[PDB]
């Protein structure tokens, strides 16, 4: 399997409506060698998808969101899911492949009654705490501080790729307007506004936050080579007996 | 093609998918700049990028988006476009759209509103047909009065007795009797359903020919009185009324006959005052006599496959007539050269009804484009969705060769190096008639695919060799991967050691019977013993690609690894059937005899849908008694609908369909004890 | 002349004075107090030093380059200070200036300080009053709870970090108190949600108010998230004082041994 196939079914994957579902493990099945996956836990949690696969012949670890379950929010379940599946695969040297397609947290009483703050905390520690070369691509929404939760750039990834049909914001367009032009009273041009300027990743990209923007029928292409000078990253960190994970 | 001359600066195409690029590449070559029109789902189709410009025209439904004349126009006089190209369907054969474009200025690149007008019902086409001096079926002709004109009628045409639908037909009002009572009767049923029909209710009384051949000419005209005609098209192989399997030149026809066959339908197009390109059908029995059977006043879709024997373009032929310059070609400049054979790829399961629509998105799609004489006219592409609104057509493939046997050696080669995954084909049944002994021979007729699969298609039936060459690349398949799931990298801490084997004894399980088969490695050549036969297999044993190349004692194959599990089942592709073979090793497949067989919940008394779309009428209630051989209920999707058998008796507990849902392929339908 | 010094002194006093009397007076009526009285309580008397108080926020967009939106110190103090004798540093949150959202200079301030920090190997302390992230600010923002988040789990496991809910802390700023040692709430005067009872409502279609949807007795009795739950500040501030007098300094330090009767 050469490591610059490409795959151009993956231009059109991601629908233009913003109220569309689509399959996650198509792109997997398409970006990973042979198409061949082993996934963990495929019965349980399925907002996520965790699993192995191999990049030019090297094993890899896959976790990446599901919006065709629950629009892909993240809730009690699926954070312990990712969060022992990141672990594992630091403690064992597996470089880490992520696709980004988060809305927020799942809101809800029994989400809060639950403790949905630790396990969102677990996740976002296993994430950050991780020393393995990451890539992060970025298929459609990262919104909130579920974006830092999927590692970011700013949690030592080292590289982040976003698809032209991506967007990164705070919060929705309703919910900005409604908290900024308040005494405006008019949301007619505010939204349009708003709409035009921010609902797309230049904002991200003009800052440096996301390296470059890639066309999907490239993106196996882009990862490959990553993973060729990746391979030998090393960091240094404070000492300690063990850290305190929030279990 | 000549550039220089003046022709239109703007075409616009009212069609999708594979005709709209063909003309948008015909135009392209003409160095003529083109607009497409597209509803919302074809948003992302193939036709839509390669045509400067696009037009919106609706929603998904092709009754408010490719029949919409209001938009259609919106989007002509928006764009400036100064000639519209129908391509065949939808309102290629419309008589009020021809008069709304030609009012303002409009050119329209077909036939004119008359000759839509006298060849688009059945009553007026054969008197005129017959006022041509053409032969026509030697059936009565005029409007049937009652059953006793009827019955007077059948005295004198013949035993045989045909009722049909006038005016617009389709399929629909069809039907047969032979004996007087039993022509009263069929008569009188047929008097029923036309009163039940779109509105006719006028009968048509006919006569049957034995065999039915059926051949096409090629006419082509001009607006100063021209008219040629390119050859002949055997087109037999049909179901549903539907063409498949296309030839050019037609191996039981001589010359005097084509002659004759040409000459009546340039006579006859010379009377409508045809100014375009067309086609003329006849019907053809055992004793070479032609009998006129419609006209088609369009451009048709097996019009490839005559372009690879005369060399000519019949769309850039056809707009330049629209454009109004003569035919510059005399009748002795047609030629036949060579033979050539046309297959139609549908998106369809052949298993079940000769074909039967499905749905998906194209994970992967290759063509064999590397071959020698090989075609491929397609309007899809790597990621593309088929929708349930429009013609499941996938693809057409064209060969061509000196002769009749090298075209259709290059077919059969060609149908082998295609790769679709993502939703299922009919490429076995192509495979199979192909390769069929009657169709070599060349003793073919309409109903060819009623007699060779009375009771459906079953797959391809292999002999001996050809199992015993299946078994022996799955076996060498297995063993490659396995060998090749021991080269790791050097670790220089913990040193592998491969394992050292000589022979591979397995258990190979296929269809409901199980071989022992023996295998052992050279290299890059295997050698197979299969229940005591010697085989030897060579290949390069590139186990990425989707095509393995592969020669087993001498003989060349192509296969196919579909899918592939850790629990020893693999779909393999050979000779164009997936067969599914569960490999295993001696130690493993004699423990698996201690297994305890997994019971299976579904004995009959269910009734899946097998096939996705929007059900339009339920006959059955819950609660209700079914009977054998009676439709539940029909589902209509891909341009057909489609009804359901029976066969067991029982009481319906529930009903999941109602009008107007929609339902997904392989859903629970109707539940019954 | 220069008119460098009168400057000097009008930050000062906004500073201390944060936006308004009138923003005090409404902290103030609800029993509430400010993060430098705070601070003073929590530190020994005369032994606080503040860092970085001339700082400004950088904000280009929806008309805050004016100066009515403009204030000193970016609603965060940080700096420190010794309890009983042994060092520590502190930073609080101030809900005057925008509620105490998150802003660049905010993040850099509290960054900086966790770095000095995890440099001199002392606990740090973390008085949280906030309402969430900037949304003007933009995606600037967020990266702050980012640049926090990753300085928490660095610092995790070498030096002790505390954290006291003060006020109703919402959205992504929730997630530092969960990544510390120690979580301690104040009842009647605290919240902590992911998503306001609004959106509850909108979404799930269920009437809930801010009390038992994030309440301290809620985080305290059955969601496990806060340890400890105090009756008002000062009682919160004198019991956190003795708990960081258990606890050592750093884990290359042993366990403190005091004097027995
Ligand atoms: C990383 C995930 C995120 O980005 S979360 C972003 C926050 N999302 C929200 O919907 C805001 C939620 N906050 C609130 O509802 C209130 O501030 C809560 C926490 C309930 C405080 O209670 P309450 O005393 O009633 O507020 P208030 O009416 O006194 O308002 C005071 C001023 O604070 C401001 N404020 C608050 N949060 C922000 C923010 N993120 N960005 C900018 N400004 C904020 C408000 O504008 C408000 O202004 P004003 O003085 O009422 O005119
Ligand atoms: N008079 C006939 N005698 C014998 N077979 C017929 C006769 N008419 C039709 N058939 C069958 O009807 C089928 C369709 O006829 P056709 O006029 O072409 O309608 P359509 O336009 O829907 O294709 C033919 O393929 C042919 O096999
Ligand atoms: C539906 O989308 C209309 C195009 C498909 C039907 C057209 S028209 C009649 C020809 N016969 C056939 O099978 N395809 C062609
Ligand atoms: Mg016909």
């Amino acid at each position: 399997d050469p490591s610059d196939r490409l795959v151009p079914e993956l231009d059109t994957i991601v629908p233009l409506e913003s109220t569309k579902a689509y399959n996650m493990v198509d792109i997997i099945h398409s970006v990973v060698d042979e198409r061949e996956f082993f996934e963990i836990m495929p019965n349980y949690a399925k907002n996520i998808i965790v699993g192995f696969a191999r990049m030019n012949g090297r094993t890899v670890g896959i976790v990446g969101n599901q919006p065709k379950v629950a629009s892909g929010c993240l809730d009690i379940n699926s954070s312990v899911k990712g969060a022992r599946f990141v672990r594992f695969c630091d403690a064992f040297n597996i470089p880490l492949i992520t696709f980004v397609d988060v809305p927020g947290f799942l809101p809800g009483t029994a989400q809060e009654y639950g403790g949905i703050i630790r396990h969102g905390a677990k996740l976002l520690y296993a994430f950050a705490e991780a020393t393995v070369p990451k890539v992060t691509v970025i298929t459609r929404k990262a919104y909130g501080g579920a974006y830092d939760v999927m590692s970011s750039k700013h949690l030592c990834g080292d590289t982040n790729y976003a698809w032209p049909t991506a967007e990164i914001a705070v919060m929705g367009a309703k919910g900005a307007v409604e908290i900024i032009f308040k005494g405006h009273e008019n949301v007619e041009a505010a939204q349009a506004e708003y709409i035009e300027k921010f609902a797309n990743p230049f904002p991200a990209a003009v800052r440096g936050f996301v390296d470059d923007i890639i066309q999907p029928s490239s993106t196996r292409a882009r990862i490959c080579c990553d993973l060729d000078v990746l391979a030998s990253k090393k960091v240094q960190r404070p000492w300690r007996k063990h850290a305190n994970i929030p279990l | 093609y000549d550039p220089n001359e003046k022709t239109f600066d703007k075409i616009l195409v009212a069609n999708r998918g594979e005709i709209a690029c063909r003309v948008i590449r015909t135009c392209k070559k003409m160095g003529i700049k083109t607009v497409a029109i597209h509803s919302d789902v074809d948003a992302s189709s193939v036709h839509v990028k390669m045509a400067d410009e696009a037009v919106c025209v609706g929603p998904a439904p092709t009754s408010k988006s490719y029949l919409n004349m209001d938009a259609i126009m919106e989007a002509i006089k928006k764009t400036r476009a100064q000639a519209v190209h129908p391509g065949y369907g939808f309102l290629s054969e419309n008589k009020e759209f021809a008069r709304c474009l030609a009012a303002e200025d409009v050119v329209f690149i077909g036939p004119d509103t008359h000759a839509i007008q006298a060849m688009g019902d059945k009553i007026e086409s054969k008197l005129l047909a017959k006022k041509a001096e053409v032969n026509t079926i030697p059936g009565f002709d005029g409007v049937v009065k009652d059953a006793e004109e009827a019955v007077r009628i059948a005295r004198e045409i013949g035993y045989p007795v045909m009722i049909k639908a006038s005016a617009g037909g389709g399929g629909k009002g069809m039907r047969i009797a032979w004996d007087d009572e039993e022509t009263r009767d069929g008569f009188r049923l047929s008097s029923q359903e036309a009163a039940s029909s779109f509105g006719d209710d006028r009968l048509l009384i006919e006569k049957f020919i034995d065999n039915p051949r059926h051949i096409e000419i090629q006419v082509l005209g001009d607006k100063h009185g021209n008219a040629l005609w390119l050859n002949e098209r055997e087109c037999s192989i049909q179901r549903r009324n539907q063409k498949v399997v296309e030839e050019a030149p037609s191996i039981f026809l001589d010359a005097e006959t084509r002659r004759a066959m040409g000459e009546q339908a340039v006579a006859l197009a010379r009377a409508v005052k045809y100014s375009s390109a067309g086609t003329v059908e006849f019907l053809v029995d055992s004793k070479k006599n032609f009998y006129f059977l419609e006209m088609n006043t369009r451009l048709q879709v097996e019009h490839p496959v005559t372009e690879c024997i005369t060399g000519l373009d019949l769309v850039q032929e056809m707009i330049r007539v629209a454009k109004g310059y003569p035919l510059r070609h005399k009748q002795a400049d047609i030629r036949i050269n060579g033979w050539a054979v046309e297959c139609r790829v549908y998106a369809e399961d052949p298993y079940k009804s000769f074909g039967l629509p499905s749905i998906g998105r194209l994970s992967q799609y290759q063509e064999p484009l590397h071959l020698p004489g090989v075609r491929v006219d397609s309007g899809i592409q790597p990621g593309s969705d088929i929708s349930i609104y429009y013609d499941p057509m996938i693809s057409k493939l064209i060969t061509y060769g000196s002769d009749r046997t090298e075209a259709l050696k290059r077919m059969a080669d060609a149908l082998d190096n295609y790769v679709i995954r993502g939703v299922t084909h009919n490429i076995a049944l192509l495979r199979e008639v192909i390769i069929n002994s009657r169709f070599v021979k060349g003793d073919i007729s309409t109903k060819f695919l009623s007699d060779v699969y009375p009771d459906g298609f079953k797959g391809h039936m292999l002999t001996k060799s050809e199992k015993n060459q299946l078994l022996a690349i799955a076996s060498s398949l297995f063993v490659a991967f396995q060998l090749r799931a021991q080269h790791f990298q050097e670790n220089s801490r913990m040193p592998v050691i491969k394992p050292d084997i000589a022979n591979w004894e397995l258990s190979v399980k296929l269809h409901d019977k199980v071989h022992t088969v023996v295998a052992s490695n050279n290299g890059s050549v295997f050698s197979v013993e299969v229940d005591g036969s010697k085989l030897n297999v060579t290949s390069t044993w590139n186990l990425a690609s989707p095509l393995l190349s592969v020669s087993v004692d001498g003989t060349q194959r192509t296969v196919q690894c579909l899918s592939r599990e850790a629990g020893g089942n693999m779909s393999i592709q050979f000779l164009g059937t997936v067969y599914k073979v569960n490999i295993l090793t001696r130690l493993a497949a004699e423990l698996n005899k201690f297994m305890l067989e997994k019971v299976t919940e579904d004995t009959s008394s269910v009734l899946r849908s097998p096939m996705p779309g929007v059900v339009v009428a339920v006959s059955v209630k819950p609660g209700d008694a079914v009977a054998e051989g009676q439709e539940i209920c029909v589902i209509e999707a891909m341009k057909m609908q489609n009804s359901m058998t029976a066969g067991k008796t029982g009481t319906v507990k529930s009903v999941h369909c109602q009008a107007g849902d929609t339902v997904g392929e392989g859903d629970l339908l109707v539940e019954l004890e | 002349a220069t008119s460098v010094n009168e400057r000097i002194e009008n930050k000062r006093r906004t500073a201390l004075l944060g936006g308004g009397q009138r923003r005090i007076d409404a902290q103030h009526k609800r029993g509430k107090l400010t993060a430098r009285e705070r601070i003073s309580l929590l530190l020994d008397p005369g032994s606080f030093v503040e860092s970085d108080m001339f700082v400004e926020h950088r904000c280009a967009d929806f008309g805050m380059a004016a100066d009515k939106n403009k204030f000193p110190g970016d609603s965060v103090v940080t700096g420190r200070g010794r309890i009983n004798g042994r060092l520590v540093y502190v930073f609080s949150q101030d809900f005057t200036v925008f509620g105490g959202s998150l802003s660049g200079a905010h993040a850099q301030k509290i960054c900086k300080i966790m770095d000095q920090a995890i440099t001199v190997g002392a606990p740090v302390i973390g008085l949280n009053d906030s309402g969430g992230a900037r949304i003007q600010e933009g995606v600037e923002s967020l990266a702050g709870y980012a640049d926090i988040f990753l300085r928490n789990v660095t610092a995790s496991g070498v030096i002790p970090q505390i954290s006291l809910i003060m006020g109703p802390c919402a959205g992504g700023a929730v997630y530092s108190p969960a990544l510390t040692d120690f979580t301690f709430m104040v009842k009647d005067t605290s919240y902590l949600f992911i998503t306001g009872p609004d959106v509850v409502k909108s979404v799930t279609n269920e009437d809930v108010t801010q009390e038992e949807l994030g309440g301290a007795k809620t985080h305290t009795t059955m969601s496990g998230v806060a340890h400890r739950a105090f009756e008002n500040d000062v009682d919160a501030l004198c019991n956190l004082r003795d708990f960081f007098n258990y606890l050592p300094l750093s884990s290359q330090d042993p366990a403190p041994v005091r004097e027995c009767h």
